[PDB]
């Protein structure tokens, strides 16, 4: 065994060896390795991804504008996300403006994904770390509608209700086919919900499971279909027509109202549904802010998002502040250039990748991705892993660095980053959230905080819908009709040689497309995503990701039981798809 | 009275389908799930993970050998001895495999699963290879498409449940219900195809009275699926209703066909 | 002023006389006179149909094939119901038979139209003569969720949805602006509900004003829309294909599912929000199960509806049963035969109608239609009717008599036929009903018992569509597909003279189309209709029809005030487009 | 903040414009009602009848003259001196003349009061005649069909709230977002009419496919609307999506063109 420091850290592989593959309630594909000491505490953490596609090489020599096509199929959870980053990347690239309305509605499809993606992932895939299923079927129905009714003005809440719910549950599991719910973790000590608790909470499951369809109706209006909607280099291709003949052939006053009545319902069952609900797992889980910290107190990234002055991607213009903080410094929040090389580097050393040097980062304008299957050492054999081996390489994840520090991306990350750049939106809600749980603003910074910041953000997107909406209906009223630019459409007006970076925040966190066109083609193409930060494996300097970090010094109350790592892990809602592409 | 067992596997994939199939207007996802199945094994749901996820397929496979309906996701690569994708620290295809042997017949949900999709793309560095390559002794139903539109796939699976039988299917595999006609023989713009009526750049006037979009690239002509009949998301929208030609997603081999914007 | 006897009734029209024109929350045009004496009660009531269109004119000459569509817009309340009844007449004339399905869609369409008109009725019509909207300005929200949760286990009750909905309608009058609520009778001694009740049955109204609109669906998927969904003769032009290429363009399993969510939801909404609402009127309003029993406790009529054994109306067939009761006596419940010429009759000596002998009635296949407006001496001119003259004509509705007797149609009509034919389902319900009531078996014959068994069969409605979508189900899975019969479509098949009779029950009763076909034409289309019979004006034996008869004997506790009017008038759902066509 | 004040009266009609309204999706009718206008008198949803519903009718004409909008459902009758259609004791055109006059715009809904409908088709007993015939100097928007698409009346009602101005007219006073094209111009199942594939009897194996409807006597050729497009009852279905030819329920005359089945 070896044992060295890195960040406050002491990484011991020494002792006994956990392995969870797969990991499930997740996207994708991902393995997990610790090691634990006798005190049943988490002394070594080891991410993998167990999947690959290659996406960067399958794009080379495609038109350009395809490209949106191609990588909107890295992930279908965060469908559109890529799309959005290629269209700006192959923008930037060229020289082309968009019209003020496509940048809207391009803003719409954003704030829409972050509402869908943040509401699913609390329910289908956290939830249950949480929430005790079977213990629901305890519950007295009267003490679990004078519960909600404490909580949330929300309707749905009689006694009546919450026995309905139960006996459904009651119904499905009593011929024995438990489904979803077979052998689960139900009765853990961890979990500390009482049992009215764990009733409102399922019945809150299924009323998300069946409203999330809702919400994508925006996505299929402007962009044709969910998942995977259309999108065009040089705006939308949802062309308006209010007041002329053949507004039925375009995006007409009905459509318009289809989308008007989505955002208000979107925005009243987050407000009243999921915040709530965040709120009091809070409330009965205060000791989870003290636990899975990780790089959240240390190193945090944002490039920001939603450009609201159309074709100005500066700080006066995003809606979402971008920025980084490095060596704990929140007095300090740094400015993010994506095409300076000495700033964003993917290093493969402890990667399934070949580079000339593997000692060093490149910047993606640099980047290769030549793959190579090589783990080397094992405990089994190299199609049959017993255990990993962390010296050598152990993922298909590439491990990015800002600066040569890693970085922590996401909901909890661009929370920090906007509250010490003094935004009083986020401040005002932050500070009202964490008084109303009775806990110091470092609470934040934990596995229970990563949740809560989603929620925020969630209500946060919501109101943004409605701001997006009613600035495009103000040019509508003003006769500014333009959803596409077409002056750079055909190859030979294009430069011979140009790149192009195109940014936003997905809902996972911080996400670049590089691109470089030569001769009319795509030269290059290097994508890195929110899960390739927070998933990285180790750099040359033996320093360790965000996940690996959050699990260290982490108790388990029964290590066949992994709970704990699920409930860390989960919380960062990993897209394993996004992270390798 | 119990209800059939269903395992779902996932290869390499983007998870458009699943996502597709949360989205089932009627019936909703959820009452599939509480009422009509017994989704018995899936990773992007279940509760258990690591080797109680392992105990769970172990147990369902054993206890309802050829019984079960297997449900398959994405793709198995054959590069790197199949280490392209890795479930618990083995290739997906011994997976794949094991999982088949035990089904009585097997839906191939998505491009994927039937054809290879966008990792299958030139040049393929995984060497990615559909189910029906890999498994030649089972009964697979193809339901193509990036993804298969939700409310057809809840309804393959309403009618496989009530008339107990797999749907009746077209020399590819696909069911004849929704892949027996093309886009382009049940379009909405056919009227201004037949008139010579044509988008020729992107928000031109005839674009803001929805004329036929084959000369920006559509592939409706040439793509069996129920878009332009059915829709999408409760028959709220398609690709064609919102601006955007078909990109032939339903169809094997779709994303080497020449540009998108490229006529027919 | 005069006086006479009648149906145990003393019709006298000394005294003061009161005008309620324009009769509002009702389809179409109506005029309503009293006489009321020195103790403020009715002792004269006068029914008049202030409108006339023709249909029964306008359909001489059509192909009998098209007369559907053309009569389908005598109403777009009870929309379809006269489709089905004409294509049921011209497939009597000429001897057409139809397949199974075709037979299970049109009942699943009738049953569609009695869920939706039923619910519309109860809210938005009859609802504001029995809540005070005003009053529910001063509920307690708590007090408010106690009540609904005590009823029902309807799932929208929180304290917090009951606050929304008061602070809705609280903004909404605040500037004046009070709309449908302006010039109300708030405040009246007859509304008797707590604050509580008024703003749980508010908040109901407006959930029902939402809900009624899916209902509709199934019309869409099997009729093509609604209002006015489309029909064939032979059958229905929905064509089913659920295995076969080009199922995209026919009903299909994923249009069948479409129509099973509905059903469910339908059921859902009636059986846990207006049943508990409908006997919670009974309890806060028992007096009224005293008033306005008319000729319910005399004579009531159906003609039965629902074959389900396709293409036979017998008794062994339909299952809403049909029959008559004269003189009071329920023990002997009649036959009805609506081809024998000294059954169904019409008279017009008290209507704005030339026959050559006003002082007969005439059978409608011997029926004229000739419209004579001549109103005599009313107060005024012919262009100012101050005062009806109900010794002369005074309606444009014609009066049918069954057996020369004066009859009451619709809901509580039907339910006291099964009742006394000894229908063991109906038996129970109405026994268990008036039971929770604590009122005896004779309390139903009254305005409250019109309300009570619209309730019931709105529950009995909703069932049956689940039984008939089965019954569809059924046939599919065993191959049977057929929709249409087309042997006899084309006119050289038909006989060359015939005759025929097309009856169901409406919503609001007893229907029936007379059509005699000659030479590929319409030579005569005689309908009589369900308001027709209620609404009727008198006979030549000074006979009075079921309105006139309901309000005689009424106290007014303000005369200027038509509370008492519009409560017992409303609880028959008038139709007046129906019932002058 | 003080919604724009609306008046909707009913003369010679089956109601089905009502109907029409109430199906509406986005928004839903409620919302309509409570937010966007003020609905100060309507006979089918109004609380107050007789003489109560008289003084509200009186006092929001005087009180808004000239600033409120009229909307009218069916038609006025000439027969009788009017009589077919009596309102508080009176001809029906009484009350449309006095509340047109004190309109600042009318929206005419419907085939009954655009042009006509059932009640004027062959011999017209009554002589039944649409508002624009009537009422001379006034603004009138036709929105014809029978009834028109629920969607498509709040789409309208949304446009002129948020926009304030009427909508742009095609000659016959139809909005040109909805009535500017054909039925048969926005057809599905326009591929088999270019075909020659079509229905020939009911339920035979082209209907079974989805053939087109035209030797069924489809009417959709000569027929402006948004059925095959915007379709009814939130996007469900449509007269021919369900297997019916259309039968020209939106175009003046429809019922007088010879039968259904004809082509
Ligand atoms: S838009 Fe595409 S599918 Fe539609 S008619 Fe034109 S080419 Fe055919
Ligand atoms: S069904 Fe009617 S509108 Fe459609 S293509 Fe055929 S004739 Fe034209
Ligand atoms: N959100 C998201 Fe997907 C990831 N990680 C992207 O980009
Ligand atoms: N119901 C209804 Fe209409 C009436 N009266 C008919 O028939
Ligand atoms: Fe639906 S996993 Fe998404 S990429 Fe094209 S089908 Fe595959
Ligand atoms: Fe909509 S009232 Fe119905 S008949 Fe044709 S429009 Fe008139
Ligand atoms: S791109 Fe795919 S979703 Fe349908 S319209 Fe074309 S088959
Ligand atoms: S009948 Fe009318 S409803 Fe539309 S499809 Fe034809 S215009
Ligand atoms: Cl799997
Ligand atoms: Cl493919
Ligand atoms: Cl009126
Ligand atoms: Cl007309
Ligand atoms: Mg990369
Ligand atoms: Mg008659
Ligand atoms: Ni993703
Ligand atoms: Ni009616």
């Amino acid at each position: 065994s070896t044992q060295y420091e890195t960040q406050g850290y002491t990484i011991n592989n020494a002792g006994r060896r956990l392995v969870v593959d797969p990991i499930t309630r997740i996207e994708g594909h991902m393995r997990c390795e610790v090691n634990i000491n006798d005190q049943n505490v988490i002394t070594n953490a080891v991410s993998c991804g167990t999947m690959f596609r290659g996406l960067e090489i399958i794009l080379q020599g495609r038109d350009p504008r395809d490209a949106w096509a191609f990588v909107e199929r890295i992930c279908g959870v965060c469908t559109g996300v890529h799309a959005l980053a290629s269209v700006y990347a192959i923008e930037d690239a060229i020289g082309i403006k968009v019209p003020d309305n496509a940048n809207i509605i391009r803003n719409i499809m954003l704030a829409t994904l972050w509402c869908h993606n943040h509401l699913v992932h609390f329910y289908q895939l956290a939830g249950m770390d949480w929430i005790d299923v079977l213990d629901a079927l305890k519950a007295d129905p009267r003490k679990t509608s004078e519960l909600a009714q404490s909580l949330s003005s929300w309707p749905k809440s009689s006694p009546g209700y919450f026995f309905d719910v139960q006996n459904r549950l009651k119904k499905f599991v009593e011929g024995g086919q438990l489904g979803i719910f077979r052998n689960g973790y139900w009765g853990h000590p961890q979990y500390k919900l009482p049992p009215e608790a764990n009733l409102m909470g399922f019945a809150h499951y299924l009323e998300a499971l069946d409203f999330q369809r809702e919400i994508v109706k925006i996505h299929a209006v402007f962009g044709g279909k969910n998942p995977h909607p259309n999108w065009i280099v040089g705006g939308m291709p949802c062309a308006i027509n209010i007041d002329e003949s053949g507004a039925v052939g375009a995006v007409n006053m009905e459509r318009l109202n289809l989308v008007q009545s989505i955002i208000t319902r979107t925005a009243d069952f987050i407000n009243n549904v999921m915040i709530p609900d965040a709120l009091a797992i809070g409330q009965f889980n205060k000791p989870w802010s003290e636990i899975g910290t990780g790089l959240s107190d240390k190193c945090v990234l944002s490039y920001g998002a939603f450009p609201d002055i159309a074709n100005d991607f500066g700080e006066k213009s995003l809606l979402m502040p971008g920025g980084a903080v490095i060596n704990g410094d929140f007095n300090n929040v740094l400015p993010v250039d994506l095409v300076d090389p000495q700033q964003v580097q993917e290093f493969v050393d402890h990667a399934w990748y070949r580079y000339p040097n593997d000692q060093v980062g490149r910047h993606p304008f640099d980047g290769i991705t030549d793959p190579w299957y090589n783990p080397g050492d094992v405990k089994g054999s190299d199609t049959n892993i017993q255990q990993l081996n962390e010296q050598e390489r152990y993922s298909w994840i590439k491990a990015p660095r800002w600066r040569g520090n890693a970085m922590e991306v996401g909901p909890l990350a661009r929370t920090l980053i906007a509250y010490h750049k003094g935004d009083a939106a986020t401040v005002e809600s932050v500070d009202r959230m964490m008084s109303a749980l009775n806990l110091p603003l470092s609470g934040i910074q934990s596995t229970l905080g990563r949740i809560l910041c989603r929620a925020h953000e969630a209500q946060w997107a919501a109101g943004k819908l409605q701001y997006f909406f009613d600035k495009l209906m103000t040019n509508l009223k003003n006769g500014n009709l333009a959803t596409a630019s077409t002056e750079k459409w055909e190859p030979a007006t294009w430069p011979t040689e140009c790149r192009g970076v195109g940014f936003t925040e997905a809902p996972r966190g911080a996400l670049g497309h590089w691109a470089a066109i030569r001769d009319g083609k795509i030269d290059l193409y290097q994508c890195v995503v929110p899960t390739t930060w927070n998933a990285s494996p180790r750099d040359p300097k033996g320093q360790i990701g965000a996940y690996e970090a959050a699990l260290m010094n982490t108790k388990m109350a029964i290590p066949e039981q992994p709970l704990e790592i699920l409930r860390t892990l989960h919380s960062f809602n990993p897209c394993l798809a996004c992270s390798t592409h | 009275k119990p209800r059939i067992p269903v395992v779902w596997i996932h290869g390499l994939e983007c998870t458009c389908c699943t996502e597709s199939f949360i989205r089932s207007a009627h019936p909703l996802a959820k009452d599939v799930i509480l009422s009509l199945i017994s989704l018995d094994y899936d990773d992007t749901l279940m509760a258990a993970a690591g080797t109680q996820a392992e105990e769970v397929f172990e147990d369902i496979i054993t206890q309802y050998n050829g019984k079960y309906i297997l449900a398959v996701e994405g793709n198995p690569p054959l590069g790197e001895q199949g280490m392209f994708c890795i479930s618990s620290g083995r290739p997906f295809i011994e997976k794949l495999k094991r999982a088949a042997a035990g089904a009585s017949a097997i839906i191939a949900w998505g491009t994927c699963a039937s054809w290879g999709c966008v990792q299958a793309a030139r040049p393929n560095p995984t060497q990615a290879t559909p189910i029906d390559k890999v498994i030649t002794d089972k009964p697979i139903i193809k339901v193509p498409g990036c993804p298969p539109i939700p409310d057809v796939m809840s309804a393959i699976i309403t009618y496989m449940v009530t008339f107990d039988r797999l749907p009746d299917v077209d020399r590819m595999g696909r069911p004849l219900m929704f892949y027996g006609q093309r886009i382009h023989d049940k379009c909405y713009r056919r009227a201004h195809f037949d008139a010579g009526e044509f988008v020729q750049s992107w928000d031109d006037d005839a674009a803001r009275k929805g004329y036929c979009l084959y000369k920006m690239g559509c592939k409706g002509p040439t793509t069996y699926n129920a878009c332009s009949s059915t829709r999408w998301n409760d028959g709220v929208s398609f690709p064609i209703q919102s601006g955007h030609g078909c990109l032939g997603c339903a169809e094997n081999g779709f994303w080497d066909r020449g540009s998108f914007y490229s006529r027919v």
